[PDB]
RNA sequence: ACGAGAACACGUAUGCCGAAGUAUAUAAA
């Protein structure tokens, strides 16, 4: 099976707060101690949205059994069905351009943001401190597509471009409701790294 | 080393800590030290760049500002030899010594936090 | 999936928890601008003039003479040239303490997502009488603001507007009047639609007017602002108070008991430039 | 009769979880307490993906039948015609260069990234924690190839080239679709350790 | 000092353990312990590195900090003689004793993990 | 001039598959 690669960049529009490692720290690597966006987060978020775009009954929701075509795209192999995932998402890593830019403009990588709660009929505040990835930083990603069959590749990338649009107008991370987590996508590149398939007519916005 | 250990027990008087030092009073210093920590960690070589030297200079300026702002912080910095240590760190221009200073100061803060009102 | 435009009718502040002390400013009594100073550039100036030990000792044990306890006097004593004194200003606005807003990485003020849903939640809770509004909090999403350039930042004094006006000893930096600020809005519970949200805010405002805003009359600053802001027409307008600095309130006996309990008097700002008072917080919201 | 040794290092791009122990820890040597990559993992993933490259019908899948020359390279010796295996894949072990590196710079050998699960109709989260091998780790591998038939060396090394290249665009271990476990090969080497065969015309990228 | 390892059963009160200790609150300590257990295990000689001595100093720092953050961790550390044994292990600087402490600490952790709400 | 002497417990297959560290938490004074 040929494998078609997707590479690009996540631009951090407003703050981003994964914080799986937690005052309330964010997820960080340990070889560079610079933050990352775990791939599990991206995959879960896209799966949730793209499922919601298609049908979703309380029964589909009951046991994470989802619409057949999203299932095909992301793999279930649970209901006695042969479905390994067809789309692989990797992690995103603090990019080099970002590091150089923030070094030569003397700006930190993380903002420490203080939050309060005002109690009802009490008017007393209990403070909170939330640490978030600074804006305007860029992370780079790579995806891998496997072509288990030839005659669903165009349709599957139509689904993926719909999903990327939905992400471009949604939040990834913690508490987008409370403010942080909008992202954008730039510099999409499509190559067939191994195989004999053409990557010229295929596009993602 | 851990002179921090026995110093922190030397500064328990009658109870006040360094004449009333509290953890809220070192937040800015902790933030600045943490940022210098991550920047220096990002660096590859042991030789400190002149920009990081200027960062150390501004860090010294900030210790002096905070020590002028409050008296207890002044006594803490004075007895813990923060100023002589920073001067020696600036003289040495070695990254490993700066990280060792980071560990020392973290120990100081941790002790100060564990002994509180 | 909507874009929200905010028209700051009055000075708006979102406290960052940073309270500037007697450092990093010049307070010009005689031209009424305060000059924040870049720490890096100022100290490297001090080193090109080898006076850093002097500056440090100046800071360390202040003369206790109030006229001799600032930063402008420190700079003057070294006879530092005003153009260089203009060379070392990071940014300025028109002061024992000064309260800064939240800032992003590149020292660019932005409006948080906490504040905006703070006011919007308050509006929804009052209109729907807390109809499971905590659940709908998850189904109403507000993006943070785009940056706010320092072209719209200025300092204001806290004014206790009662039948006799009183000043609060400190100041708060605020957004200047009429600044336009946008964020983006997303709805996951269609029940509280766009028009529903707007009418909720409007009803909140009208109730606020007929309870409290009518009582401050016969105060000079009161009728000046009340009339200048056009609130009798504003009852048609979608107006709300954001952030901190708005009155604690934002029957009478229950309000008295609650206010006693809480505190156990209006907050606004008065300008020297136009002699016009604005209450802190209100701004106009329209959707698209 | 000659044997050709293939040597190099594996560099972890994103965290890897072999983790045969099952919390959810990774396989570790009991003499060094360091993570390892069992050679069965390499052999199996190369087997599977290079099989799925060529013909693999539903009948072939059900009876575990495969392509004649992948079978030649990896051996079947189950029924029909017995073909003794020909490429011996060894394990990979945590290199001393990266050991000095991480000891000097005081970096953990394993991160415990915490992950979550948002079930539907309830939105109630149930957490989990996973150990993963830190990136920048380097593992040292050895392959041995036996020349049972002289004229077939070129085709066999061509196919193992296919295998290496395809593996670089895929994962090892679990959570592959969730970001985990992408590897690259670097500083390869070919040398004749036994025999009278030249191995200069050989290359593996 | 094995009574210090089976004190854990003597501390099942009424039901919360160690006054509400959870192993989840021990995670940073467990991570650091595993790190330096691996690093020591690979080491050849009995005499520890001076940098390893500084590492043990960092262990005490982290132990005090965790005892400061949570009270249940504080009780666990204080009454089971964790601090004196850490100091003693730092005093002898021998690998085998450090492994002995590691086995004691791991036994503590596992046995405590046996009982949790 | 030993109930001996020939004799690889070998060959095929991995820790996989779905899972968001989430939900509230006016930066009050």
């Amino acid at each position: 099976y040929s494998k078609i690669k997707i590479s690009g960049t996540i631009e951090v529009v407003t703050g981003l707060h994964i914080g799986g490692g937690g005052d309330s720290p964010v997820v960080r690597d340990l070889q560079t101690k610079l933050p990352i966006i775990p791939g599990s987060s991206i995959k879960g978020k896209m799966r949730n949205l793209l499922a919601k775009h298609f049908g979703l009954k309380m029964k589909q929701e009951s046991h994470n059994q989802d619409d057949e075509r999203v299932l095909r795209l992301f793999g279930s192999s649970e209901k006695g069905n042969i479905q390994r995932a067809r789309l692989q998402i990797s992690d995103a890593f603090f990019s080099e351009k970002t590091k150089e830019h923030f070094a030569q403009n003397d700006i930190a990588y993380t903002e420490t943001k203080f939050e309060n709660t005002i109690n009802r009929l009490t008017a007393v505040a209990n403070p909170r401190q939330i640490e978030r990835v600074t804006r305007g930083s860029e992370f780079d990603f790579v995806f891998i597509y496997n072509v288990d069959e030839e005659s669903q590749v165009e349709d599957d990338f139509e689904n993926i471009e719909k999903a990327i649009h939905l992400l471009e107008n949604d939040y990834l991370g913690g508490g987008g409701t409370r403010g942080n987590g909008r992202i954008q996508f730039k510099d999409t590149n499509i190559e067939t790294v191994v195989g004999e398939y053409d990557s010229t007519n295929l596009k993602i916005k | 080393m851990t002179f921090a250990h026995e110093v922190v027990k030397s500064n328990v008087k009658n109870q006040v800590l360094f004449n009333g030092l509290t953890t809220s009073k070192l937040r800015n210093l902790m933030e600045q030290v943490n940022r210098l920590y991550t920047i220096a960690f990002n660096s590859n070589e042991d030789q400190l760049n002149e920009e990081f030297i200027d960062e150390l200079e501004y860090l010294k300026i900030k210790f002096y500002y905070e020590a002028g702002r409050e008296k207890s912080v002044d006594e803490f910095l004075k007895k813990t030899l923060m100023f002589p240590i920073i001067d020696r760190v600036i003289k040495k221009e070695s990254k490993k010594f700066f990280l060792d200073y980071c560990k020392y100061f973290e120990a100081l803060v941790a002790y100060a936090k564990y002994y509180q009102k | 999936n909507y874009e929200v435009v905010i028209k700051t009718l009055g000075p708006i502040h979102i406290g960052s928890g940073q309270v500037m002390k007697k450092q990093d400013y010049i307070y010009d009594f005689y031209n009424s601008k305060v000059y924040m100073i870049n720490g890096n550039k100022l100290v490297k100036f001090l080193k090109r003039k080898n006076l850093l030990y002097t500056y440090q000792n100046f800071l360390r044990y202040p003369p206790k003479n109030p006229r001799e306890n600032g930063l402008k006097d420190y700079l003057d004593a070294q006879n530092v040239k005003q153009s260089e004194w203009e060379a070392f200003v990071s940014y300025s606005e028109k002061l024992n303490d000064l309260h800064l807003m939240v800032r992003d990485g590149q020292n660019k003020v932005y409006l948080p997502g906490s504040s905006i849903k703070g006011a919007i939640k308050t509006t929804l809770v009052s209109k729907y009488n807390n109809e499971k509004n905590k659940d709908i909090y998850s189904k109403i999403k507000v993006s943070d603001s785009k940056p706010i350039d320092e072209s719209n930042l200025a300092i204001y004094q806290k004014i206790d507007i009662n039948k006799s006006e009183k000043s609060m000893p400190l100041y708060r930096e605020c957004i200047d009047v009429n600044t336009e600020i946008k964020f983006k809005l997303t709805i996951e519970d269609e029940i509280y639609s766009i028009n529903e949200i707007e009418q909720s805010i409007q009803d909140f405002y009208k109730n606020y007017y007929d309870k409290w805003l009518v009582g401050f009359k016969e105060t000079k600053g009161g009728r000046r602002f009340a009339l200048e802001g056009g609130i009798p027409d504003v009852l048609n307008q979608n107006i709300l108070f954001l952030g901190a600095g708005t009155g604690f309130v934002s029957n009478r006996k229950q309000a008295k008991q609650d206010s006693f309990e809480i505190l156990t008097a209006l907050k606004g700002t008065t300008n020297q430039s136009r002699h016009t008072s604005y209450q802190q917080g209100m701004c106009k919201v329209s959707f698209q």
